[PDB]
């Protein structure tokens, strides 16, 4: 049941995603845009959308990759830092924490970055709720964990780093790149979690449960492909084991996360997924994708839910990634990979 | 237990020394005892009496099983493959190719007058001259079938882009089965076609338009030559000149204009792509079932070979002598293996161990741990005495 | 053996470009601190051309040395997984054609 | 390495029965002291390294002593060339069972096992001599010392009679190494507080003095008195509200 | 001969890092100085390329296989040229989203002349 509340703060947060939704890329767009190879037609769907307006502005027919770039960060700026701020209540706060979660894995790699030393500027885009202009410089240079939790009680409301800070002076994080992402990721499905938890009396999660779980399955068995055969650690969460209601279980998770090659997991698991475990590692890549794309436009069907407006999100980000993937092939008079292989979205 | 069960028999392969005695019957014989006891009398027991072989040395001897069990498994896993590569191909649906001939003679029947095969395996070569031709026979199969199957898979791909281009969505169609010399004009250079493809909404809007996108457009050409569900596909005929403006004023309307033109090389090449494309995957198709089928079998003869082989090297390097063993292939009903494997142990693991022996059953495969999986080149779990697990 | 390698590495930089790009992160700064090795490495060897000694390489592919940990990253580390792989491949092209320049 | 723990929070005093004691009313010379602690550094270094060079080698032929007796007797090629016998230590007779288990998977039953209960194990196994290197892959990935021959001492007929001089002499050399360390750690113990004491106390006159610009932006007065040494005891007693009264 | 066994790059940023993911290059553990060389494009000064270009030829010796961009060595053309030597090789490649050209190819210049 959902609609079955009356909200000031749901209504503006629900039609303003409304609002994007209707000049945003359809299915039957990418479809149409793989086959291409043709400069101009390109353009043309294109123009038409969101992400038409940034295109307008500079006309190429053959898109390099600056352009691509700059149209996202454009865009973003646009769909997630500005709603925010014109939302308010439980509503306003569920997108600063999506938006948050996502600043969580960015932040981190910039810290982390400033240890092995790396040049910092502008960062790649990523939903933020603040741009690179804000928070996470501020962020970044107290390497000090000491400082770390003091820079987010600054932050008004609070991030979800003042928790990832407590933990790491406990050294239940370690160092090095592939461990603390693999933890990071495992805090930030804990925390849709418990958020659905406490949301679901007045908007139901049907649409939203189904795909929050999908997706959760679909993130582990990643992490594991990844950790296999590249030596893994078996003490460590490198296997991203996390709660579950009995669609992927913490045994075979770690099966496969160890080298000891355990492909035969993923074909017991699916039964309708589509990743059906095989000996290529660019199919496993392209089916992912169609999965996790599915679902979120199932959630669309229900309204006046944070079901919705969440599926939407993680809809946007896989979408910015495909008009990358199609847009270069095409520029440089090529077809796709992935995206030319995939036909589900 | 299983690992590829259709309605296949399962077999346990044993050999024992000429001197053994069951202790689950006393005084009974060998013979008697696994058609007649075992399993409640369900047992079928097939001869399966493997000859005699040029054993190496000591040090020779080691190195010989270790192989014997590393090609084992390669080539079992080989055929593993072939089975799904027909299973994917609708080649074998609800049965087929486990117990379909082999050469004129079905699998389980093959097996009780199998006894090695003097098709080109001899027993005046040594030992390590027939692992290397059974395996290099075995991988060399398996890699033909393995190619065709991959190149028919992009050979659908070709297809399956072309039927869509000769008809079904517009987006990379241009149209060449439905030409003719009238709604279709360039004889000269003068006229030209340029084909629309109209959203449905948007039909009217074309018959209205198609007039005023540029100057020179010919009169009453707006017809829908074809037709799809999501798109009305158009020709119009214009100046050459004019294409340019036309094109553009078009994409303002927010239709999206196909390129095709009536040049004969265009208009043949198009349909040849069909065609050829066609002919490629058929050819293939053929060729490809017959080749799994051909390879099936090598391989099946093949797999036998070394477990025959494998069997009786490691019954030398367990009992000792005599090194002339009482060999037998049983037949079980699927389902009663586990039941059959532990009264053998029973009655003949004191042979080989009288504490080296513990109860077993069935056979588990894993890439947990290394125990229990019955080899001579990892560690495993010491089985009583020699018996092997074979699962079709 | 100027014009192949050219379409070699368009063709590889692409798929590694669009992988950058999608992550939301710069997979470079990761890679510099983890290149501390060259899996890709020549050995030398003078051969005589006519009674000129010319230099020649013959290449090899360290199999003492792992993969890198720049994977693991999510959805992110699948896409830098199957991108080495493509590029190992490509590189190989680049040194064993280039044994003839010198 | 003394296994002596730094007693520290500091006598720098002249109040105290121990300010008098282990810091002398006297000036300070550094230069005495960087050598006294120079001398102990390098011996120390020496000490400790060759102690656990020297007592290693003495634990292992000691444990192959007996090995070395068992299994000549376990007889007609105790001194033989022509016959393999693997000799070994193993930690416990449990991680013998898990080679006997790799053993007869592997290589069959080409071996007869016996065990012999240490204070360790003495594993035996038994094997001809063209089999060696199959039965030597297994002792390493189980971690054993199973080796041909036990001991880079075998040189007398017996081999233990040579191993038992060379015991002989790795027992001894241990002892005097021990004796040396013994000696100077008694007699350094005491006087290491002192330096350690008057060390401190030259940092805090350097730093009084103004050895670095940041001193004198923290306090801009350092002033110069004369103190009668038969009164040095009286000065130290208060130590100054917000003062150093320490010195020399 | 062997003395030799790192490839060094003058290349665009995509490209360098590929190949270092592939392993041809390394950050060196006892001179702490990078022995690739990544090149923004239009963003990096002419000057900064040829100290670089100096770098791999000669103030170090452990590159045998000097690999650059024909975008770039035509920045820097006259450097290039000047260096004749096969030791490190000078072999040119295309650039990202550039075709070959047979005059942003020192060696292929050298050749032609005095057949």
């Amino acid at each position: 049941m959902e609609g079955v509340y009356f909200n000031i703060d749901n209504g503006f947060i629900e039609g303003v995603v409304r609002g994007y939704r209707n000049g945003l890329l359809s299915n039957n767009q990418y479809i149409n845009l793989t086959q291409c190879d043709t400069l101009e037609d390109l353009k043309l769907q294109l123009s038409s959308t969101d992400y038409g307006n940034f295109l307008s502005s500079v006309s190429s027919e053959s898109l390099t990759t600056s352009l691509i770039q700059e149209y996202a960060s454009s865009k973003l700026y646009h769909e997630f830092n500005y709603i925010r701020d014109q939302s308010s209540g439980s509503t306003r706060k569920f997108m600063d924490y999506i938006t948050y979660g996502y600043m969580i894995d960015n932040v981190a790699l910039m810290i982390t970055g400033t240890i092995h030393d790396r040049d910092k500027g502008e960062i790649l885009q990523r939903c933020h709720p603040l741009g690179w202009f804000d928070t996470l410089p501020t962020l970044s240079v107290a390497t000090d964990l000491e400082s770390l939790y003091e820079t987010v009680l600054v932050d008004t409301p609070l991030a979800p780093y003042f928790k990832n800070c407590f933990d790491t002076a406990e050294e239940l994080d370690d160092m090095n790149i592939e461990i603390i992402r693999n933890k990071l990721y495992k805090a930030y499905l804990e925390d849709f979690y418990n958020f659905v938890t406490e949301e679901i009396p007045e908007p139901a999660k049907e649409c939203m449960q189904t795909l929050l779980g999908f997706e959760a399955d679909r993130r582990s068995i990643n992490i594991a492909l990844n950790s296999l055969q590249s030596s893994d650690i078996d003490p460590d969460l490198k296997s991203d084991l996390l709660p579950n209601i009995g669609k992927l279980y913490p045994l075979a998770t770690f099966h496969l996360a160890q080298a000891q090659d355990f492909e035969g997991v993923r074909a017991a698991l699916a039964n309708v997924y589509e990743y059906r475990g095989f000996l290529e590692t660019g199919n496993l890549e392209d089916h992912f994708y169609q999965l996790e794309m599915e679902l979120c436009r199932d959630a669309f069907t229900q309204q006046f839910a944070i079901s919705t407006v969440w599926a939407w999100m993680k809809s946007k980000e896989q979408e910015v990634r495909n008009i990358t993937w199609i847009a270069e092939c095409i520029a440089q008079n090529q077809r796709e990979r992935i995206n030319n292989y995939i036909s589900v979205y | 237990m299983a690992t590829a069960l259709y309605t296949a028999n399962d077999f346990i392969l044993i050999s024992l020394p000429q001197n053994a005695q069951p202790v689950t019957a006393p005084g009974s014989k060998t013979d008697s005892w696994f058609n007649e006891t075992l399993i409640g009398g369900r047992a079928f027991v097939s001869d399966f009496k493997i000859p005699e072989f040029k054993i190496g040395s000591l040090d020779t001897l080691i190195v010989e099983s270790e192989e014997l069990s590393k090609v084992d498994n390669q080539i079992g896993a080989s055929i593993g493959k072939i089975i799904e590569i027909l299973q994917g191909l609708n080649e074998t649906s609800t049965n087929a190719y486990r117990t379909l001939p082999i050469n004129n003679m079905p699998v389980p029947e093959y097996l009780e007058n199998f006894q090695w095969q003097t098709r080109k395996f001899k027993l005046d070569k040594s030992i390590k001259d027939l692992i290397t031709l059974i395996s290099n026979e075995s991988s060399q199969l398996d890699a033909d079938v393995r190619a065709t199957y991959a190149n028919y898979n992009s050979a659908k791909t070709n297809l399956a882009a072309a039927e869509r281009k000769k008809t079904g969505d517009l987006s990379v169609r241009s149209l060449h089965d439905i030409v003719k010399p009238e709604d279709f004009v360039l004889n000269s250079e003068h006229l030209t076609t340029v084909l629309v493809a109209v959203p449905k909404s948007l039909k009217s809007d074309f018959e209205k338009s198609y007039e005023t996108l540029s100057k020179n457009v010919v009169p009453a050409s707006a017809s829908v030559i074809a037709e799809d569900a999501e798109y009305v596909l158009f020709n119009v005929h214009l100046f050459k000149k004019n294409v340019q403006e036309f094109t553009t004023a078009a994409r303002e309307k927010k239709f999206i204009p196909r390129e095709f033109n009536y040049s004969e090389e265009l208009i043949d090449q198009l349909k040849k792509e069909h065609d050829s494309a066609a002919s490629l995957e058929q050819s293939l198709r053929v060729q490809l079932v017959r080749l799994a089928k051909t390879a099936y079998v090598d391989v099946f003869i093949n797999w036998f070979h070394i477990k025959a082989l494998r069997v009786y090297v490691e019954s030398v390097l367990r009992y000792g002598l005599p090194p002339h063993f009482n060999i037998k292939i049983i037949a079980v009903p699927p389902k009663n293996l586990s039941k059959c494997k532990s009264e053998l142990i029973d009655a003949f693991g004191f042979l080989g161990g009288n504490a080296f022996m513990k109860d077993k059953k069935g056979k588990i495969n894993k890439q947990d741990t290394s125990l229990h999986q019955y080899a001579s080149l990892v560690d495993t779990e010491y089985e009583p005495f020699v018996m092997y697990i074979i699962n079709l | 053996a100027k014009q192949k390698m050219g379409r070699v590495m368009q063709t590889a930089a692409f798929s590694l470009a669009e992988v950058s790009y999608a992550t939301g992160e710069n997979i470079g700064y990761q890679v510099q601190e983890s290149v501390s090795t060259a899996r890709f490495k020549v050995r030398a060897r003078q051969e005589n051309v006519s009674g000129v000694y010319l230099s020649q390489f013959e290449s090899y592919i360290d199999p003492e040395i792992n993969d890198f940990r720049l994977t693991g990253l999510g959805r992110g580390g699948q896409q830098v997984q199957r991108a080495k792989e493509i590029y190992s491949r490509a590189v190989e092209t680049l040194v064993e054609l280039a044994s003839l320049q010198t | 390495k003394h296994d002596i723990k730094l007693y520290e929070g500091d006598t720098d005093k002249y109040l105290d029965g121990s300010g008098e004691l282990y810091v002398p009313p006297s000036g300070s010379v550094i230069d005495d002291y960087v050598r006294n602690a120079s001398y102990l550094e390098e011996r120390l270094i020496q000490m400790e390294d060759a102690t656990d060079q020297i007592e290693v080698q003495k634990n292992d032929l000691e444990q192959y002593r007996f090995i070395l007796q068992s299994g000549d007797e376990f007889i007609a090629a105790a001194i033989g060339a022509s016959v393999n016998y693997v000799t070994g230590v193993i930690a416990r007779d449990k991680v013998a069972t898990l080679e006997q288990i790799l053993w007869r998977v592997l290589r069959g039953n080409l071996f007869f096992k016996t065990v012999e209960i240490e204070q360790n194990a003495f594993i035996v196994f038994s094997h001809g001599d063209l089999i060696i290197k199959r039965i030597r892959k297994i002792a390493e990935s189980l971690d054993a010392n199973l080796y041909d021959v036990d001991s880079s001492n075998e040189g007398r007929s017996q081999q233990l009679a040579k191993v038992n001089k060379n015991l002989s002499d790795l027992y001894t050399v241990l002892k005097t190494t021990s004796t040396t360390l013994e000696s100077e750690l008694y007699a350094i113990a005491k006087e290491l507080d002192s330096w350690f004491q008057d060390v401190t106390r030259e940092k805090a006159i350097f730093e009084i003095l103004n050895k670095s610009n940041y001193d004198t932006n923290r306090k801009i007065l350092i002033a110069e008195g004369w103190i009668p040494r038969d009164e040095l005891a009286t000065l130290q007693a208060r130590l100054g509200e917000m003062i150093a009264r320490l010195g020399i | 001969a062997e003395k030799r066994t790192l490839i060094a790059v003058i290349a665009d940023e995509d490209t360098t890092t590929g190949l270092l993911l592939a392993g041809i290059g390394q950050i060196t553990p006892e001179t702490q100085e990078k022995n690739f060389f990544v090149y923004q494009e239009g963003k990096t000064t002419k000057e900064e390329i040829t100290d670089k270009f100096n770098h791999f030829t000669e103030e170090r010796d452990d590159i045998a296989i000097l690999l650059i961009n024909q975008h770039i060595a035509e920045n820097i053309r006259a450097r290039v040229d000047s260096f004749t030597n096969a030791f490190p090789a000078i072999l040119e490649i295309p650039s990202k989203d550039h075709p070959y050209d047979p005059e942003k190819d020192s060696v292929l210049k050298r050749v032609r002349k005095l057949f």
